């Protein structure tokens, strides 16, 4: 409507996201995010992007397998930090344009639907 | 004694042809003329061969293409027997042009030169395998689902209606219906794959609701089924609801009520003193006969347009009306064994064949009818 | 009112309306599916039977010739406890594809349900599926406790270091 | 359905056998009356309920395999309406009816066609 | 150069990309066919190297023209025209073809609403649909 | 005491040859396979794929080596062997709508089925093809377990309707007339000759004896009800505190093992004298499993010694397993077991 909705790419090796309409990223990081070698907010300590890469406390995880995502908790993160702390966009209050593999599988479009809806509570999803 | 007799059924997508008291066809080839561009013979080899049907919809279009699928057919790989020293029998479709069933013949005495035939009705061959004069032959193959009536031995082509739905557009509903399911699929390259994926896990429900409900709230209509490529993907619901479009044909934008409808408005249509008797005698035969659960379904169907209509209402008054139909288990090829059995019959039964020198001495049309 | 002897009337219950078999349709022709869930004839539809704990949480067992629909009501606390049985609940719904064993919705007037088919009962043990329920039900009383105090104590680190700063 | 007096005669003796084993004669399963089978699982309910659990043992064991069966029957009809606590005296008497008939009493239960 | 030879690092892998490419063209639709022979497009960050489009055109056209040229000696054909699309965003395309989709009035009619999804399902992201030809 | 692991999935029927050199057997699947013994391993030697279909039932005439069987395919096949493979022929059913048996004629079998009309067929030499026709008379459901008497004239059939009744299909066109039997006199086609009086359970096991003067069948609701002509078709039931049995046959004539969804095979003799069924107990004593089968027996047929003194009795079931039991074994085993 009056605000612009969010896009983002995730690739095997880089992760591109910004906002649409925009001549290029507002944030092209790294495809990997920072985890711990679990209760409260356990969670809440995840670092994604090119802060990620060489950290020394924590350990260097990869999500996007050959385009096709292997642990969703992980991506899920990624996702949250990207929205929160890369973008800082409201979710209730914009839309959102995802892309999948060319061998994207029907119930991962399911499951990526369901992380994107449910916990996002996101106004639109593509 | 005459020369080995045979039958050859022609259809609109797949021709099936056999020796005459054969209880099954010899050969069944898919008929499609092929072609090559660079430098089920020709149905192996389609991803890089241009094909053509010569039989559209039940009528032929291209004669060059026709010729060569006859001289494939009586060739060495199927028959290979000279047409000259043979006879044989046609099956044609209800509501023919009499053009379309001239050249047949024509075609049959001076492009062959065949010193024997004998057409006969596709929608009487049908019944003629079960031993019948009056009853409703519905023929739904890959070209057009004609619903002929048949009594004494003869159809009322005042009253053989015809409804646009076929096997390719149950083909068609399927490949459609898995998109939207979230696979994906090719309109053209992927065509028999979504077709033979059709035959294998879709079928038509008696109650749509009721499966519906089991598809929705239960995964147990859910069945998983693997492609060439080796990925594999899983149907549910849109195994029951793709064939449907052959009860209600408003589920794929067309013209019409439904093969049920269509049925029951053709029998009603009838006389009086008919109409208890052709509703306890309708034989299925075609493709698309085979779909596990149509039978149930017409008879429900057939049922409830005889006692909203018939009834009006009256519920007593709907145990007196005779509802019989068989689903024979031969019923895949009923127009080639009704064939079969005729052509053994009438085999050395007087002259009442078409003959090669009244097809040489005159008389194109030389036709009994 | 809660016991062990609860789940071990459930689990008997559970090992008696496990006596499936395979049954074609009567109705339609070459048709295969499960008997308690489309309920056509009544001939193949035993008694259902219906047990209570207590006036909350409940199992209610309908047991067919191909079909066995078990429905499980869970006790329900708190509205938190609530929320988030209703989301566990669905979760598992959305999983109905690989858990053949349960279904997409949960019976009307029920926490959750799940359908064992005969199908089902044919291809798994009967004696590991009723202790694949009764591991259900503690899990699930288990589970839903060791949530809330998972989420009760992030809510209060939340709290404490928003209050820190 | 079953006569009142017969078991309340029993129940001001104290003599609880007496009365459980008068409570299940000529049940209405028969009956087309929803009110009768009503009356008679209300009946054995409270027969059931004012009974004392170390006593149970005795007079589960003093009925038979039919009246197991039909006391099954019983418990299940009386399950479908848990109010008073009267469910864990239902479940203790559950136990005892399940190791006295085994499952074929509950196999019973669930393949009858008539019952209470 | 990797790329015009697989078989340099690995022994498991004979196929040249042209041939990738051909034998893609060649295993789908034939009435579709020349039209992705026309519209070549390189997407990812992997085809941002110099002149890489420039050989895969190369040997692509030299290898129809060969076959054009064996079917036009046993014949008793037209010029198939091929060519590689070199985007400006070629590296990015994935997310700038995004970007162009999203800036449209039709994403906001196509986008599945939150409201579909908490009244149907989760089927409702299922099938997306294509618009802006 | 001989279980043999063939496959993981259940079993539908099981089927023997005339001098039990081969067994026949299906795996819940569209074709039928056909297993011999060399040595003591097993090997498959035939398979027939003409059924479209699960296959429900098969049955096997010994003296005329010929094995027919009719499943979810709506059709019959009377399988014959033509040289070095077994041909079959489809006899038509003629059923819009899970049993088959030979009869001790050999000359007919009788083919029970959801249609709720025992399908006997005979097969006419003079059209040089097999009809079917269907006795339908007081018959309201499907026809689970479908076994002959000595007769070989009147057949004996458990109903989804709770109940067993023994009609008759004698067709009197491929046999000579039957004799007076103690279940009546008047022995016609269609004619219901006898019947039970349960209301409860389905009827999923039925056999008769060999003297053909009982006729005992299983019922669904943990009950195993035997009748006898000989006391005026006196009917005589029990319950059993294990679960359902599926399949009923009698050992001896006073004796008759029967397993199911208890899934061990038991024992139980019936005393003629106070005239009431009596437990011997339990046969098959010994995953998880307390037993031989991980499942419910589906099948139970006899190897050799006839119903009146069994020497071997063969046990087929949803577990996978082929139970190979011994008479003499299991009286050797049990000693508290009186036959
Ligand atoms: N098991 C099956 N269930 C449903 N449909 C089937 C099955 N097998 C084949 N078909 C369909 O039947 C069609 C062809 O049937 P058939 O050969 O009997 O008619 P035809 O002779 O090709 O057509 P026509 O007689 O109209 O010229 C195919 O399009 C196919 O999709
Ligand atoms: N300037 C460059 N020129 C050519 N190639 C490059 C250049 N910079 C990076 N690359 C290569 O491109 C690769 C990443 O390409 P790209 O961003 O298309 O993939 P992705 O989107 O991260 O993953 P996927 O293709 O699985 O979605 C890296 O492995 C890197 O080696
Ligand atoms: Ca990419
Ligand atoms: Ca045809």
């Amino acid at each position: 409507g009056r605000l612009p909705a969010c896009v983002v790419d995730c690739g095997t090796g880089y992760t591109k996201l910004g906002y649409a309409g925009n001549t290029e990223p507002q944030f092209i990081i790294p495809s990997c995010i920072a985890i711990k070698e679990m209760k409260g907010v356990d969670d809440l300590d995840f670092f994604i992007g090119d802060e990620a890469i060489e950290k020394p406390t924590y350990a260097t995880k990869w999500p996007i397998r050959h385009g096709i995502v292997e642990d969703w908790d992980l991506m899920e993160r990624f996702m949250e930090q990207v929205i929160f702390k890369y973008l800082r966009a409201e979710p209730e209050d914009h839309y959102f344009l995802l892309t999948e593999p060319p061998l994207n599988t029907p119930e991962n479009r399911e499951y990526t639907a369901e992380i994107m809806f449910e916990s996002f509570n996101v106004p639109g999803l593509y | 004694q005459g020369r080995k007799v045979v039958v050859c059924d022609n259809g609109t997508g797949f021709v099936k042809c056999g020796y005459a008291g054969s209880n099954f066809p010899e050969h069944i080839f898919p008929a499609l003329v092929g072609r090559p561009i660079i430098r089920d013979e020709a149905s192996e080899l389609r991803s890089m061969l241009e094909v053509n049907y010569p039989m559209e919809n039940g009528i032929v279009r291209n004669w060059d293409d026709m010729k060569h699928l006859w001289d494939y057919t009586f060739g060495p790989e199927k028959l290979n027997i000279d047409t000259r020293n043979c006879k044989i029998l046609l099956t044609e479709p209800p509501m023919n042009p009499t053009k379309n069933r001239e050249k047949i013949v024509e075609v049959m005495f001076e492009t062959y030169q065949f010193s024997g035939v004998y057409v006969a009705i596709q929608a009487v061959l049908t019944l003629y395998a079960q031993g019948l004069l009056t009853g409703v032959v519905v023929d739904s193959g890959d070209g057009v689902t004609h619903i002929c009536p048949v009594y004494e031995g003869f159809s009322l082509p005042h009253l053989t209606r015809r409804l646009d739905i076929a096997g390719r557009d149950i083909t068609r509903y399927l490949i459609k219906l898995l998109l939207l399911r979230g696979y994906a699929f090719n309109h053209s390259a992927d065509f028999e794959t979504v077709r033979m994926i059709k035959e294998k896990l879709c079928y038509v429900g008696y109650n749509i609701e009721q499966e519906q409900k089991l598809a929705l709230e239960t995964t147990v209509l859910v069945e998983s089924y693997t492609l060439p490529d080796g990925r594999i993907i899983k149907v549910g619901g849109e195994r029951f609801e793709a064939p449907e479009a052959l009860f209600q044909p408003h589920l794929i934008n067309v013209e019409g009520v439904g093969v049920a409808e269509l049925l029951f408005n053709t029998i009603q249509a009838a006389d009086i003193d008919t109409r208890s008797e052709f509703y306890k005698h309708i034989v299925l035969s075609g493709g698309s006969t085979m779909y596990p659960g149509l039978p149930s379904r017409l008879e429900r169907e057939l049922k409830q347009l005889y006692l909203e209509r018939v009834l009006k209402g009256d519920v007593e008054k709907l145990s007196k009306f005779k509802i019989r139909i068989e689903d024979p288990p031969r019923r895949k090829h009923m127009v080639f064994l009704g064939g079969a059995v005729l052509a053994d019959i009438m085999k050395d039964k007087d002259n009442f064949w078409m003959t090669r020198q009244e097809y040489q001495e005159k008389g194109v049309r030389v036709l009994e009818k | 009112a809660t016991l062990r002897p609860y789940l071990s009337a459930v689990r008997a219950t559970l090992q008696a309306a496990l006596c499936l078999e395979n049954f074609s349709s009567q109705v339609v022709e070459r048709h295969n599916k499960p008997e308690v869930e489309v309920r056509s004839s009544k001939e193949l539809l035993l008694q259902p039977v219906t047990i209570s704990r207590n006036e909350k949480e409940k199992v209610l067992i309908e047991g067919s010739i191909n079909s066995v629909r078990v429905s499980i009501a869970v006790k329900q606390a708190d509205e938190i406890e609530k929320i988030l049985c209703h989301k566990f609940m669905r979760f598992m719904m959305m999983r109905a594809e690989n858990f053949f064993i349960l279904r997409r919705k949960p019976v009307e007037g029920y926490d959750i349900s799940f359908l064992i088919t005969n199908f089902h009962t044919e291809q798994m043990y009967k004696h590991k599926l009723v202790d694949f329920v009764i591991h259900f039900m503690e899990e699930i009383d288990k589970e839903i406790s060791e949530m809330k105090l998972s989420v009760n104590a992030r809510a209060r680190i939340v709290a404490e270091e928003f209050l820190k700063n | 359905g079953p006569d009142e007096g017969e078991v309340d005669s029993c129940l001001r003796q104290g003599n609880m056998t007496a009365a459980l084993q008068a409570a299940l004669k000529n049940p209405p399963i028969n009956t087309k009356s929803q009110a009768v089978k009503d009356r008679a699982g209300s009946i054995v309910l409270k027969v059931l309920i004012s009974f004392k659990a170390n006593d149970i043992e005795k007079a589960v064991q003093s009925l038979d395999k039919n009246g197991v069966d039909l006391l099954m029957k019983y418990i299940y009809k009386g399950f479908e309406s848990p109010s008073d606590n009267s469910s864990a005296v239902l479940l203790q008497w559950h136990e005892k009816a399940l190791a006295a008939g085994g499952v074929g009493s509950i196999v019973r239960v669930l393949t009858a066609r008539k019952t209470v | 150069e990797i790329f015009f030879h697989p078989e340099f690092a690995n022994p498991d892998f004979t196929q040249p990309i042209s041939e990738v490419v051909d034998e893609v063209i060649q295993n789908c639709p034939i009435d579709v066919r020349r039209p992705l022979y026309k519209n070549i497009v390189l997407s990812g960050g992997s085809t941002m190297f110099r002149d890489f489009g420039r050989r895969l055109q190369r040997d692509l056209k030299r290898t129809v023209d060969a076959r054009l040229k064996l079917s036009e000696e046993l014949s008793g054909p037209k010029p198939i025209d091929v060519q590689v699309i070199t985007h400006h965003m070629q590296r990015y395309a994935v997310w700038f073809g995004g970007s162009m989709l999203a800036s449209t009035p039709e994403f906001y009619q196509v986008c599945h609403t939150k409201k579909d999804y908490e009244e149907i399902g989760p089927s409702i992201c299922r099938h997306n649909p294509v618009f802006g030809v | 005491m001989a279980y043999h692991s063939f496959l993981v999935e259940p079993i539908s029927c099981h089927a023997w040859n005339k001098d039990r050199t081969q067994i026949a057997i299906c795996p819940n699947n569209h074709e039928v396979h056909i297993y011999e013994k060399s040595g003591n391993k097993w090997v498959q030697v035939h398979e027939l794929k003409e059924h479209n279909g699960q296959v429900t039932g098969i049955d096997w005439a010994p003296d005329s080596n010929r094995i027919v069987t009719c499943g979810t395919d709506r059709n019959a096949y009377v399988w014959t062997l033509k040289g070095r493979t077994w041909k079959p022929t489809l006899v038509i059913l003629r059923i819009n709508r899970r049993c088959v048996r030979w009869a001790p004629n050999e000359k007919k079998f009788a083919v029970g089925s959801g249609s709720r009309v025992i399908s006997i067929c005979y097969f006419e030499q003079e059209n040089d093809w097999w009809v079917c026709k269907h006795i339908k008379k007081p018959i309201r459901s499907t026809v689970l377990s479908l076994d002959w008497h000595p007769n070989s004239v009147l057949l004996a059939a458990g109903s989804c309707d709770f109940k067993c009744r023994i009609f008759s299909a004698y067709i009197k066109e491929v046999e000579e007339r039957p004799a007076p039997t103690p279940w009546g006199s008047k022995m016609p086609f269609g004619e219901l000759m006898f019947e039970s009086s349960s209301s409860c359970g389905w009827v999923h096991g039925v056999c008769f004896s060999a003297n053909g003067s009982r006729v005992a069948w299983v019922s669904h609701d943990s009950t195993v009800c035997l009748a006898d002509a000989d006391k005026k078709m006196a009917v005589a039931t029990l319950a059993s505190e294990t679960l359902p049995l599926l399949a009923v046959t009698f050992i001896t004539e006073s004796s008759l093992v029967a397993a199911g969804h208890d899934c061990f095979p038991v024992l139980f003799t019936y005393d003629s004298a106070a005239g009431k069924l009596s437990f011997g107990g339990r046969l098959d004593v010994p995953a998880g499993l307390d037993s031989l089968h991980k499942n419910s027996v589906s099948q139970i047929s006899v190897l050799s010694g006839g119903k009146a003194k069994c020497s071997q009795f063969c046990t087929t079931g949803m577990d996978g397993g082929m139970s190979i039991w011994d008479v003499r074994s299991l009286e050797s085993a049990l000693k508290d077991l009186k036959i």
